[PDB]
This record gives structure tokens, C-alpha cells and sequence, in this order.
């Protein structure tokens, strides 16, 4: 696989599981529990592609 | 080996500092370094 590089990439944020908000207000957050928060453009993971 | 083990225990924990303070001077010297290209 390919994973970020935390030297060379000069915008890299180390961005834990508790600010990672990948479909925001659709999925619980930190639990299987009922979804809570709202749309919005996550920032976890990073693109590899593009 | 109680007296010893210290030695090596306190060795590690000052390593970890050593690879943390030069990992925030090879992403500054980065910074740095891209901030002449413009």
C-alpha cells in the first residue's frame, strides 16, 4: 500500500481517530451508536489519487 | 538487575524526545526550504 509521508508532504496533519470526520452527520461518531453532527467535506483520509 | 534496567529505561525515554524534537526540524526545514522557491 501506499500511506502519506509525515516528512515530505508539506501540508500533513497528524489528525487522530477523534477528529477524523469522514461522513460527518450520517454516522455516529466514535460508536455504532445513532449518527449525530452534519454534512460537511471531511479531511481524513488524505487523497492518493487525482 | 533492578539498578540497571534504570539506566536503560531512562535512555529510551530520551530517545524519544531526541526522535521528536529532530522530527519537528525535518518538517520546519521543509517549510523553509519550499518558502525560498516562492
Amino acid at each position: 500500500r501506499q500511506v502519506v509521508d509525515d516528512t515530505k508532504y508539506k501540508d500533513y496533519q497528524q489528525v487522530g481517530i477523534l477528529h477524523q470526520h469522514n461522513n460527518s452527520g450520517f454516522v455516529g461518531y466514535l460508536a455504532p451508536t445513532m449518527r449525530e453532527g452534519q454534512a460537511y467535506p471531511a479531511n481524513f483520509p488524505y487523497p492518493l489519487i487525482g | 538487575s533492578s539498578a540497571r534496567d534504570d539506566k536503560l529505561t531512562a535512555l529510551l525515554a530520551q530517545l524519544d524526545s531526541l526522535t521528536r524534537e529532530l522530527n519537528v526540524v525535518s518538517q520546519q526545514l521543509l517549510d523553509l526550504r519550499q518558502q525560498v522557491s516562492a
